[PDB]
């Protein structure tokens, strides 16, 4: 998850834990995947 | 033959070595309608189209570094200006498209880029530029450069007369060589287009 | 590997390209999430304590990376060792607020005080830079404020952190070819 | 409302957002979120206060160092009235359907 | 109870003796892309809202035919003031909203009317005013009137600049009586909003 | 949203009145078994201290908010800081018996104790204010005594707490149009 | 329920904890919910 590292479920409950997030009605990885790779190159042995 | 015709409401802009544009940070603008204006925003498409406005020369002179920074929303006389000056909130994404017209017998490049929260730059930081939504000017290659970043920002609408989030940097990475044949200058403008522009709250009248 | 040159499109090049192979990568170690969790070491106000993430020394690892960001979200952390009690009053509280002890006071224990904080900014998301001011970064951008009698070390530590927008991050710059720092060695 | 019953009146509520003077004249606030309604049988009238800030939250408290007011205005205008003169107009305040208070704090508040 | 609450844009105007809406000429809107606009029109909603002015005092010294005319679109502050301003055809409706709040034990009564075209009005033919869309406003009864039109005229799209097609035309036709109760004046005033606003052909800036 | 004036039923209007639309509430913290739980630092006589939860002072959060019921319930916690050993005789206990070991005594440990107390007196519910006298309320209203050699630190927690026809509630009355307190910045 | 937040259920009985109700043989928020809302007018557009 991040720099945690514990088998036990936490002890307190959630809410209590961290702010809990709420939703409304990531980009660099697909940016990184999408690099294009090889030859604009015809090729030779 | 590399041509590309943009348009925003009733003006357009072709140009024939488009190289294509980027899309910087998302390609897509999110959510609007949020909770913090209680569902009183509403776009206005009007203000969403084209506009001049002058940079730089580029001088032969210009060594390596020479930036120019234009934090936007600018002074704009327009419809858009207009709305700054009538709403208290507003958001918008740009959409802009910066020319460098010389000649194929110049050299060297500007780099443009847009960068969020700019309020001017370290020298050696300029090394690192290409971090932010870029695209290079090129005259043996290309003359414009064209470049669509979404809204950002700690909020989801801003308040423009205490808050610029993007400004446009134009700034020099290989300096320009005249040789023979090239442009002695080249003249660089900016042509900018705001993009799904929403707004909220009205002020009241100016008396 | 030829391509257009303006265009901006990433163009990754592997060792393919001449004979060879691509190895695999493992990336755990330069996760967000996971470098940006650990303690980072503030220096301290003698008394109130405003809970800023720009209060970090912008050379640390924690400081200039966070630094990074410009648009951040995290929980905070704060290990705190102090005389006294400490007090906690939340984000756009009244500073007069940091003597009541309802506030999440923590009594004194020996030899620090360790303790997680919500995030509390009314705010989506806060930022390492604004250009509200062309240092000068709006007061609303905190985490909230601690008091003690004698607050001595304090040490932040972001959970769960976001970040938005990557700006530039810049190594020490050398004088000879190789910045030749002396290497642990046994 | 709480005139004669030969009193009668018109009044405007505005609401002007932050960043600029509030308005001094109903004509001038009439370009804002305005409502305004007029002394009848039915003696009371509601309006909410829009929530509107580029923020999702604001603070409950001011700062002694801001004092250009960071939320805007409310103002209520009175555009006509009729044999109404020393006829008062009593004012109430309560939450809507969405109001909600977070983050406690003890912050001495006699 | 009489109740109506009428609303435009974010704005209302609730009233308690509303003797209702009268329609005038039409009771909806006619085609409005024509073929003299190549389809560049466009809808401004955000114009469409009330806006406050005053007309007169009625002091009971006024007799018959005591006629103020206010022609539209008047000198406006606000957005719809802007568009005139930054583009050269419109149409509008108007819905306009005539308050003279007196009390009741005032006596007689004021005409309200639209007239299209009016550039002052003779006196004798004040006496057929009913042929425009009309409504009384006797203090005995209502306070408001109330009447919605249209946008009329010779061409699809106007030229508010230079023409000016409605009138609002507040008459007196029994004189006001202030009797031991009734109030001693009474002002007027009009509650008007632009309704169906369309715009083409946006104007160069004003530099 | 006209309506009858004298009426007395509840008229909330909503901004879709004019257009705009109802967001979503989130109301936890002003939940009043949530806001009442929470110490509450009241200032201790020197041995004998018998809890009366008005013994709070009325301007603290938990004070003046638990003003504001007309009859409450709830069940104590107290976490006390003294010397030699504490005991608590329940509601109704001769005062003599505040001596004797056998009512729940708690030796002394570093650097507080700190007990949950169950609700003790004979009503059903208690009571903030009674007209039994127009201070001045039954000594039955208790949730029993303290003694120690010394008391120093006394804090009170109210716990399940229930709370019933709630009574007018003050802000501090500014005299400029902004209460201008200095708010918590970076 | 209130301020406390643990998932592990607790050491201590229950009667030892807290005081045990006693049934015997909530309106204000009924009273808010009844709210009367939007208008008495007859609505125009």
């Amino acid at each position: 998850s991040g720099n945690t590292g514990s088998i036990i479920n936490n002890y307190y409950m959630q809410q209590y834990q961290n702010s809990m997030d709420t939703q409304l009605g990531d980009w660099f990885s697909k940016l990184a995947s999408s690099a294009f790779s090889g030859l604009f190159g015809a090729l030779l042995a | 033959d590399r041509i590309l015709t943009t348009r925003n409401g009733h003006t357009t802009s072709t140009t024939q070595s488009s190289v294509g544009v980027t899309y910087g940070y998302a390609t897509a603008e999110d959510f609007v309608s949020g909770p913090n204006t209680s569902g009183l925003e509403t776009r206005v498409a009007q203000a969403e189209r084209f506009f001049k406005t002058h940079l730089f020369d580029w001088v032969t002179s210009d060594p390596f570094g020479r930036c120019h920074l234009l934090e936007l929303p600018t002074d704009h006389k327009g419809v858009y200006g207009y709305l700054t000056d009538s709403y208290a909130y507003m958001r918008n994404g740009w959409d802009v498209e910066v020319t460098a017209v010389g000649n194929q017998f110049n050299g060297g490049c500007l780099l443009v880029a847009m960068v969020p929260e700019l309020c001017s730059i370290q020298k050696r930081e300029l090394y690192q530029l290409t971090l932010f939504p870029h695209q290079f000017i090129n005259p043996r290659t290309n003359m414009t450069a064209h470049i669509t970043v979404p809204f950002v920002g700690v909020n989801r609408y801003d308040q423009y007369k205490v808050h610029k989030p993007w400004t446009l940097v134009v700034m020099v990475v290989a300096p320009l060589t005249v040789n023979s044949e090239g442009a002695p200058q080249i003249k660089v403008y900016a042509n900018i287009a705001p993009t799904n522009v929403h707004v909220a709250g009205e002020f009241p009248s100016k008396e | 590997t030829t391509s257009a040159g303006e265009s901006a499109d990433p163009v990754t090049a592997t060792v393919e390209n001449y004979g060879g192979e691509t190895q695999v990568q493992r990336r755990q170690h330069t996760d967000v999430s996971f470098i940006l969790d650990r303690f980072v070491k503030v220096t301290p106000k003698d008394q109130i304590n405003v809970l800023d993430l720009m209060q970090t020394p912008a050379h640390t690892l924690v400081g200039a990376l966070l630094r990074t960001a410009t648009y951040y979200f995290a929980d905070l952390e704060v290990a705190v060792k102090h005389e006294g009690n400490l007090t906690w009053v939340p984000n756009g509280a009244p500073e007069a607020a940091l003597d009541n002890t309802t506030n999440p006071t923590a009594y004194h224990k020996a030899p620090l005080t360790r303790l997680a904080l919500p995030y509390t900014a009314p705010h989506r998301v806060l930022a390492t830079v604004y250009n509200g001011e062309s240092r000068a970064l709006p007061t609303s951008f905190n985490y909230g404020a601690i008091k003690a009698t004698r607050v001595t070390e304090l040490l932040y530590r972001m959970k769960r952190a976001e970040t938005y927008c990557p700006r530039p991050l810049l190594a020490i710059h050398p004088d000879q070819a190789r910045h030749k720092q002396k290497i642990v060695a046994p | 409302f709480t005139g004669p019953t030969d009193a009668k009146a018109r009044y405007m509520i505005a609401y002007a957002p932050p960043g600029m003077e509030p308005p001094k004249t109903p004509e001038a606030a009439a370009h804002c979120i305005h409502a305004e309604w007029d002394t009848g049988l039915n003696s009371k009238f509601t309006f909410s206060i829009p929530y509107l800030s580029a923020a999702d939250y604001t603070y409950t408290a001011s700062d002694v160092a801001e004092t250009t007011n960071v939320q805007g205005w409310v103002c209520l205008f009175q555009i006509t009235h009729g044999k109404a003169d020393g006829d008062a107009l009593v004012v109430l305040a309560s939450a809507g359907k969405d109001f909600e208070l977070r983050l406690p704090v003890d912050a001495r508040t006699q």
